[PDB]
């Protein structure tokens, strides 16, 4: 309630270190407004170790996505009538993406 | 990787390497020589 | 003293109403 | 005889309303008939319409 | 079918642009059907009579409304603590707080506070009573009616002039230098000496006693004798109360310099000697020319002999008299260039050297007059180049202009446009660079790292004119020089006591913000001439369109081909220059207004610290001085600035509406109007009502003109509401 | 009506006629080029001036040339 | 004192503005522990600030009534009064690099015009040719005046015009 | 609706344009008197609201009746004299309708 959420710190070179304002908590940085700290309290993070490890997991998952696009374009790319199965795409996206994803977030 | 070096020699890649070079030269200068308003000695 | 109460409605409501009429009738006249 | 420049000579354009005025292109063919604009010149410079070739007359044409 | 009587091709137009182009190419007399050059000159002569009659009717209306609904006689008694009155307000839409809010100046009904400066101009030329102003209004109404009779009678065939009478450039340039400028200035000195001087000394000289009241106590004997210095013996003292005889003085042609100490204005005595001297010089320059008497000089011989050899100017000025005399757009272009420059001269010299009594104490008058004549000068200077572009399409002949300066201009047109492009690009790069630099320094809390280049070159001119604030001690601020010493009795000490006063506008002290904004002004001038000179020289052709002269001056485009040709015409290059012109005059009037607001408030340091960076322009001038403007009306009530609070929004509304014609272009709107035509022709009981002109969208050139018109009208109305309210609210 | 003139720089490649959305243009016999044909504008009453003809002309400094003139109900392209 | 000015080491508005900035930094510093990471950066900002004021007063910059350094952009008032490092020395320190880039790009264009198709080596820059012209362009004013003395700097009226 | 449009006066071809303009005038008079008499500038006076709301309504009827004759001189029921009879019938009928609105207060 008295400490401003800050998650961007600048480098003190050309006088731009005035942007590292007194956000509180013994810390200087830019007061963020994207709401990540309230997400992280609502998720139960309580430590920057958990933030660092889900950042490493995000790099791993970004490499998984880049490898996936490389794979499904260059190595094993789906045919046209794979994409035209919109009933299966809707069953899997209502069931697996939206349904199982909110079941997992419920967990 | 000859085609990779021709890609590295395209216009935006040379632009973003040369502008980081001329940016991070002036930035290291303004770190080691703070605030040059006037030509001193 | 009655001039701004008379000349101003004539010049803005009456004489432009002539000008909205007579200068409009002149537009669509059939050329002989 | 074959009037006009030769089959592949460089040439300079003297048509003032052309896009390639005072600008150098290659003759690619000269038509040997009573055509008004026989000299066909191809350029590396394309114009605003994206065209690199044009016909020219004999007085609108000078070598090098 | 009938309304463009001048255009039979527009008369056959079934659409609704028949009306819009009947209104718009009505005064393009050269493109009329059946037009000859003689009927051209006759219609232009009648048109000039119409313009003169409108100017005189307008001035008579100013005089009559001041004499009738104004407080001029009350303003004469106290010209400092009484606001002038333009005209009374009869607005039936008012409420009672609006009626009670606009009653000021000592009147009874709602009134408008005049900012046109006409009380200060009339009070110094002898007007003291309202009866002096009704006579002026009746006289100018009679003269306006005489010019309406004249514009009617010189169209009648017994009085229609010949074709050869209008091409008498020799007799016209003789008579309009000697008679129209010299004799008129001599007569104005006769008004100053006989009427304005004794009324400034408190002696009434009207039409009853001007043959009986001597201007000078020994009059016309020193003029015939030779001792003209007797006309300058006793000037007005430094304790002179204006309009009375308290320490009056008796000279009529003095030569002092500086200002009257009460009115802070130029003395009427050396304004009389000014108009007398330039009357003599205009008469001497007007007996220079050879019309019908053998002696003088001829326009046909001077032009085609000033040719420098060895490839200096080519063939020089050979062949211009065939093209200046035959072209009207060339004459109109030179006339508009001269009038638009001497209008900027009027604007620059009426704030620093205020000629009228108790001007430059009325601050709102001064801001309005400067901004007025500067926008008048900007529009006239862009129209000079517009008609210079119309010249090259309609009037220019290369075979008649073989090798002269007017053909060498088109010969190296690319060098001209590329060097204007370089100067504009340099000025914008470095002016915006130094402003963004100072903004970044002010943002990081380090004001000392600013680029604050001192205006050395203009401080040197102020110190050479006698401003001892900078210590350059060059010519007039140096007490030992010869230009200082040889004028100590002639004209210098009043001028030196008027410059070194730091409370007038006579050579204001200047610093780095004035460096930056004079280079912003130079950016605006060079870019506006880039657009205008590029429109005038590419008016005949370019590599994108080598036959642009075949389409005329105003045309939309040449289609989507060759890459696309939006805004290719010379009209469309005047068009884009009006934006940069309004930009430039807005910069000069922002700078004038803010340096004078900080001068009038006292804190010139508040300008000098803030004008170096664009945030200081935004929040210390635009945000700060628009408080009492926008508080003209609020839910608490309203006051007398509410009419400027409304117009400030009204100008914001027209401006944005201009963008609707500027961003959205025609063809969206024709497709919308076709659906509206469908909806009207399928509606029950609206099928009965049908148009006579088929509704189409506004054409491309028309969309340009309407968007530019709304842009300019919203620009002028916004800044006029801001200027008048920002000055007259706190003052 | 608009003024549609053509010029002798025509190579007879009949692209203005195919580009014309109003059949203003047509190809006429001629002997000034290899194609033995030149365009014509017999039907300039139907021209709107949309200049698709001179987006398609290959000759430098276009052989077809539309000059925007008076506007009738056909030159304005009106269904009403 | 050239044009109503004063040395910044003499004027008191300059020292008052230094004390103003140090006062803002001091009241900003008073919130933190003396050895924490924000306090180190705030004291480093103070040290850079005081070094900046000392080196602006040392170089003889002219302050105004505002207490801010000014730049005399005229040789003969900068050379005579020792202000050539304000504008007159960087007006050639810039132009060396400006004509440097304008010569390197010029020679890269001219050395790529005479090829099979030049445009491919303008989107895909020939890096060894570019770095060769980058290094050997160091003496550009020399080569520029030696090129101007030929007439090989300009081109004659072989250039492209419209209708003079 | 083909049955309903055969009722209102602008489509009844077998009736005169005078009576057409009269019925259109009285059918628009007490309609257009409404927004002037219920919510105009002088509403909170129980003497002048019904007076000003009728005088402004009769003036607006006069504007529309002049504007009809302007349309009739522009365009040429569909005749130069039939539209003039329509305009005069609309003037009389619309002022009668505004007076009838002042009656039924
Ligand atoms: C045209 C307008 C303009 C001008 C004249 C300036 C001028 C200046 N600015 Mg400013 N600025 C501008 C626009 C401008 N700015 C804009 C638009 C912005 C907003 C983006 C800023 C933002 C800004 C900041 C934030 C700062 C400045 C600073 C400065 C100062 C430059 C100090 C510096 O970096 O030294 C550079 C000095 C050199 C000598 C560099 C030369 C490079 C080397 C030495 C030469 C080559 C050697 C060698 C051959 C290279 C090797 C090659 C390699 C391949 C091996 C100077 C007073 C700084 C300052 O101190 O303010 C006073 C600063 O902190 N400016
Ligand atoms: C190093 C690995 C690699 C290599 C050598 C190739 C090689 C090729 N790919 Mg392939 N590809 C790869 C990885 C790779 N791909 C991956 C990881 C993916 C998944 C994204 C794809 C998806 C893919 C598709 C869908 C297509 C290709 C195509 C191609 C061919 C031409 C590509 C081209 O012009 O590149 C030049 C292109 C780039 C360098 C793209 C840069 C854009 C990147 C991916 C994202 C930009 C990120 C950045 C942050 C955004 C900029 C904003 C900035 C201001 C911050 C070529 C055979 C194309 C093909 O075969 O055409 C017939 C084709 O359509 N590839
Ligand atoms: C239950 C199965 C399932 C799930 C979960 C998904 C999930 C997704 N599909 Mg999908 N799809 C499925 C089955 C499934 N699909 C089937 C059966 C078909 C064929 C009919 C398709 C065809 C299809 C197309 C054509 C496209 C997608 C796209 C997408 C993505 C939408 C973007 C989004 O919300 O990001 C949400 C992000 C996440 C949930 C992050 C988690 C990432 C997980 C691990 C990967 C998704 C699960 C994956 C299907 C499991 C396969 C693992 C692999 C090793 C085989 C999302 C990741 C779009 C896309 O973005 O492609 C990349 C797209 O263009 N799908
Ligand atoms: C200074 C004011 C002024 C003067 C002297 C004239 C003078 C003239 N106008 Mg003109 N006019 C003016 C303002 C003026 N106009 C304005 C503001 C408009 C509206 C945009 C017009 C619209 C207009 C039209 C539409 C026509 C004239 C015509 C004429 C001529 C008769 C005469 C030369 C007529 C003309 O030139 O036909 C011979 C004609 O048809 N004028
Ligand atoms: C000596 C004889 C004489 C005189 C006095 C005039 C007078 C005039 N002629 Mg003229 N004329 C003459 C002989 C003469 N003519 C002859 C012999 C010919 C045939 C060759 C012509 C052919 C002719 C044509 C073809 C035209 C005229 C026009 C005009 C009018 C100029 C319009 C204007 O405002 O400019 C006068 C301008 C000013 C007074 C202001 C500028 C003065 C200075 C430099 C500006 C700064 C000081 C300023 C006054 C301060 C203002 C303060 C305060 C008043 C606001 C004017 C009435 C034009 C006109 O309007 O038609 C009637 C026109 O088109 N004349
Ligand atoms: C065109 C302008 C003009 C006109 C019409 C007059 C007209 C007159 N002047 Mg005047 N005067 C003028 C300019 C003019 N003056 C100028 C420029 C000066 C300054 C040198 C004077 C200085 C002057 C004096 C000093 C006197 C007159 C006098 C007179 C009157 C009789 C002249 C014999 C007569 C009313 C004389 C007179 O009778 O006073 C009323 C007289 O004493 N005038
Ligand atoms: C001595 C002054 C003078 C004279 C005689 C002319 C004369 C001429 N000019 Mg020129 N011009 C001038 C000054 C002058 N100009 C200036 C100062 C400019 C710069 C603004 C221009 C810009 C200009 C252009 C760009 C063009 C001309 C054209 C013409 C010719 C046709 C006139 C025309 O179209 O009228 C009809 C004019 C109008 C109907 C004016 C439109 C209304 C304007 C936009 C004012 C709207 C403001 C609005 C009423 C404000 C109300 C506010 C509201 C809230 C109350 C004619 C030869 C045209 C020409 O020769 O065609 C080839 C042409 O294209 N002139
Ligand atoms: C704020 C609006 C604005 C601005 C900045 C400009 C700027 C300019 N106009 Mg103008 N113009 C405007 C509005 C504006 N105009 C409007 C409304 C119109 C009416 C349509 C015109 C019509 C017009 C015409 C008709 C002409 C111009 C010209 C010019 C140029 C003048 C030369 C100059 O000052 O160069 C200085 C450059 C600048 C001030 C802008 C550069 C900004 C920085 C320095 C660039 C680098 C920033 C950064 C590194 C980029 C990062 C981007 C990305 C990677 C994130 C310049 C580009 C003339 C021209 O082209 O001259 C050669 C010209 O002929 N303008
Ligand atoms: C825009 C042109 C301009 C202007 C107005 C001035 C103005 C001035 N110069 Mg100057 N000067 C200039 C360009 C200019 N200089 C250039 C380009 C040089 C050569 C690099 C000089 C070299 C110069 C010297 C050497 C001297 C002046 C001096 C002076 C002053 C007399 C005055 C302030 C003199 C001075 O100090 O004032 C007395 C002096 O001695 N100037
Ligand atoms: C487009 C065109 C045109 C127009 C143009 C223009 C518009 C121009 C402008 C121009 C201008 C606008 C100019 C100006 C000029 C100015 C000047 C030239 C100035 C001068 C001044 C001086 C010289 C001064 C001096 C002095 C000084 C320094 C100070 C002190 C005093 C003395 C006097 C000594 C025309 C029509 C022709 C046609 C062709 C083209
Ligand atoms: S214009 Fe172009 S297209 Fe039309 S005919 Fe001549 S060449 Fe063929």
């Amino acid at each position: 309630t008295h400490i401003k959420p800050s998650a961007q710190v600048v480098w003190p070179i050309v006088g731009q270190e005035i942007l590292n304002g007194d956000v509180g908590g013994g810390f200087q940085g830019i007061q963020i407004t994207s709401g990540f700290f309230q997400l992280w309290r609502a998720s139960g993070i309580t430590s920057e170790l958990q933030l660092y490890t889900t950042a490493i997991g995000g790099l791993v998952m970004a490499a998984a996505m880049f490898f996936a696009g490389w794979f499904h374009y260059h190595k094993a790319a789906p045919k046209l009538e794979w994409f035209q199965n919109v009933e299966s795409m809707l069953n899997h996206h209502l069931g697996g993406l939206l349904g199982l994803g909110s079941l997992a977030w419920a967990g | 990787m000859k085609d990779f070096t021709t890609y590295l020699s395209t216009a935006p890649v040379i632009a973003t390497i040369w502008f980081t070079f001329t940016a991070g030269l002036l930035i290291e200068i303004n770190r080691y020589f703070p605030d040059p308003l006037v030509f001193s000695f | 003293s009655w001039a701004p109460s008379v000349f101003v409605p004539l010049t803005g409501l009456v004489l432009p109403a002539i000008a909205m009429a007579t200068l409009f009738v002149y537009i669509e006249k059939e050329a002989p | 005889k074959e009037v006009g420049p030769k089959r592949g000579s460089l040439v300079k354009i003297l048509r003032p309303e052309s896009y390639w005025f005072n600008q150098v292109g290659k003759v690619v063919s000269v038509d040997q008939s009573g055509v008004r604009y026989p000299v066909v010149v191809r350029f590396e410079n394309q114009n605003y319409a994206g065209v690199t070739t044009n016909n020219y007359a004999l007085d609108e044409v000078v070598a090098a | 079918k009938l309304f463009p009587k001048f255009s039979q091709g527009l008369a056959q137009d079934p659409t609704t642009r028949r009306i819009w182009y009947g209104l718009a190419m009505a005064h393009d007399f050269e493109s009329h059907d059946g037009m000859t050059e003689e009927n051209l000159y006759q219609k232009i002569f009648a048109s000039h009579f119409g313009q003169l009659s409108i100017i005189f009717l307008w001035t008579s209306g100013n005089l009559f409304h001041v004499a009738w609904q104004g407080n001029f006689e009350q303003w004469v008694t106290d010209p400092v603590h009484i606001r002038p009155i333009a005209h009374a307000i009869w607005d039936p839409h008012f409420g009672q707080p609006a009626v009670e809010a606009f009653t000021r100046g000592g009147a009874s009904g709602p009134v408008n506070i005049s900012t046109s400066g006409v009380y200060q101009w009339w009070y110094t030329i002898g007007m003291r009573t309202n009866q002096d102003l009704y006579v002026g209004s009746v006289f100018l109404a009679l003269v306006s009616a005489i010019f309406l009779f004249a514009g009617w009678l010189h169209l009648q065939p017994n009085f229609q002039p010949s074709l050869s009478w209008f091409k008498d450039a020799e007799s016209r340039l003789n008579h309009h230098l000697s008679g129209l400028f010299g004799v008129s200035s001599l007569a104005w000195t006769g008004h100053l000496v006989h009427v304005a001087i004794p009324e400034s000394r408190g002696q009434h000289v009207g039409w009853d006693n001007f043959l009986s009241v001597l201007p000078h106590p020994q009059g016309l004997t020193p003029f015939f004798t030779g001792n003209w210095a007797a006309y300058a013996q006793s000037p007005d003292t430094a304790s002179h109360v204006f309009g009375t005889a308290q320490g009056s003085g008796q000279a009529i042609l003095t030569f002092l310099g500086g200002f009257h100490p009460q009115t802070q204005s130029l003395w009427l005595t050396d304004m009389a000697h000014h108009h007398l001297a330039i009357a003599v010089i205009f008469i001497v320059a007007g007996h220079m020319y050879r019309t019908n008497f053998g002696i003088g000089h001829r326009m046909q011989a001077i032009l085609e002999a000033h040719t420098p050899p060895s490839g200096s100017l080519g063939a020089g000025h050979k062949g211009l008299f065939d093209t200046v005399n035959n072209s009207l757009h060339f004459q109109l272009g030179l006339a508009l260039a001269s009038v638009g420059t001497i209008t900027s001269l009027v604007a620059q010299h009426m704030y620093s050297l205020p000629p009228y009594a108790f001007q430059a104490i009325d601050f709102t008058t001064q801001a309005a007059l400067y901004t007025h004549h500067q926008y008048i000068a900007g529009f006239i200077m862009c129209g000079a180049f517009a008609h210079g572009a119309i010249f090259f399409i309609r009037d220019y002949d290369p075979e008649q202009n073989k090798g002269n300066v007017l053909a060498r201009m088109l010969d190296h047109k690319e060098a001209l446009i590329s060097h204007l492009s370089w100067v504009s690009l340099f000025l914008g790069f470095h002016t915006l660079g130094l402003y963004v630099h100072n903004d970044v320094m002010q943002a990081f809390g380090t004001p000392e790292k600013q680029i604050l280049i001192e205006p050395v070159f203009a401080q040197w001119i102020q110190a050479a004119h006698g401003k001892a604030l900078y210590g350059f001690d060059f010519l007039l601020s140096s007490k030992t020089s010869a230009a200082f010493a040889n004028g100590q009795s002639l004209w210098l000490p009043g001028w030196l006591d008027a410059i070194n006063n730091n409370q007038n506008s006579l050579f204001l002290t200047i610093g780095p913000g004035d460096f930056l904004v004079h280079h912003a002004i130079a950016l605006g001038l060079h870019t506006t001439t880039l657009i205008l000179v590029k429109g005038a020289l590419d008016a005949r052709g370019s590599k994108l369109m080598p036959d642009k002269k075949d389409f005329g001056y105003s045309f939309p485009c040449d289609g989507p081909g060759r890459g696309g040709t939006c805004d290719i015409s010379a009209y469309d290059a005047f068009y884009l220059a009006v934006f940069w012109m309004l930009n430039t005059i807005g910069w000069v009037t922002f700078y004038w207004h803010w340096k004078h607001l900080t001068l009038w408030q006292g804190n010139v340091a508040q300008f000098d610290e803030s004008s170096t960076y664009l945030m200081g322009w935004l929040r210390d001038y635009l945000w700060l001085n628009s408080s009492q403007l926008i508080n003209g009306y609020n839910p608490f009530g309203m006051n007398s600035l509410s009419v400027w609070a409304w117009t400030f929004l009204f100008g914001h509304l027209i401006y944005a509406t201009g963008f609707m014609f500027l961003i959205s272009w025609r063809g969206y709107w024709q497709e919308l109007i076709e659906t509206l035509v469908w909806a009207h022709e399928k509606t029950p009981l609206a099928n009965l009502v049908y148009w006579k002109d088929k509704p189409v969208a506004l054409s491309i050139v028309q969309a340009r003109l309407v968007g530019l018109a709304h842009f300019s009208v919203g620009y002028i109305f916004t800044y006029a509401a801001f200027l008048i309210a920002s000055t007259s609210g706190r003052f | 009506a608009h003024i549609v003139k053509i010029y002798d720089t025509c190579i007879g490649c009949t692209q203005c006629v195919r580009a014309c959305p109003l059949d203003v243009l047509e190809m006429v016999p001629w002997d000034g080029c290899k194609a033995s044909q030149m365009a014509s504008a017999p039907r300039t009453e139907d021209c709107v001036g949309c200049k698709r003809c001179e987006t398609a002309c290959p000759t430098d400094f276009l052989s077809v040339r539309v000059y925007l003139g008076s506007e009738s109900t056909r030159s304005m392209g009106l269904s009403y | 004192d050239i044009a109503g000015l004063t040395p910044c080491s003499e004027s008191k508005a300059y020292a008052k503005l230094e004390k103003k900035e140090l006062k803002t930094l001091e009241k900003r510093l008073k919130q933190y522990e003396a050895d924490s990471a924000p306090a180190v950066a705030l004291k480093a900002t103070m040290e850079r600030t005081k070094a900046r004021f000392a080196n602006y007063a040392k170089a003889g910059l002219l302050c105004g009534n505002d207490g801010l350094p000014h730049l005399i952009a005229d040789p003969g008032l900068a050379l005579k009064y020792g202000h050539a490092g304000e504008v007159f020395i960087p007006t050639f320190g810039f132009l060396y690099v400006a004509g440097y880039i304008g010569y390197v790009g010029r020679q890269y264009l001219i050395a790529v015009k005479g090829e099979a198709k030049p445009t491919d080596k303008e989107i895909i820059i020939d890096v060894p040719l570019a770095t060769k012209l980058a290094w050997q362009g160091a003496g550009w004013p020399l080569a520029a005046v030696q090129e101007l003395q030929r007439g090989t700097l300009l081109e004659k009226e072989e250039n492209i015009t419209v209708s003079p | 609706v083909a049955t309903y449009l055969s009722n209102l006066p602008a489509y009844r071809t077998g009736v005169a344009p005078v009576l057409r303009g009269v019925e259109i005038g009285l059918a628009h008079g007490f309609l257009l008197a409404g927004p002037f008499i219920k919510l105009g500038p002088l509403r909170n006076v129980p003497e002048t609201a019904e007076i000003a709301g009728s005088l402004s309504a009769a003036g607006l009827v006069l504007i529309l009746a002049l504007c009809l004759s302007i349309y009739g001189s522009a365009q040429f029921l569909f005749s130069a004299d039939g539209w003039s009879e329509f305009a005069a019938g609309f003037l009389v009928g619309g002022e009668a309708g505004v007076a009838w609105a002042y009656v039924c207060t």
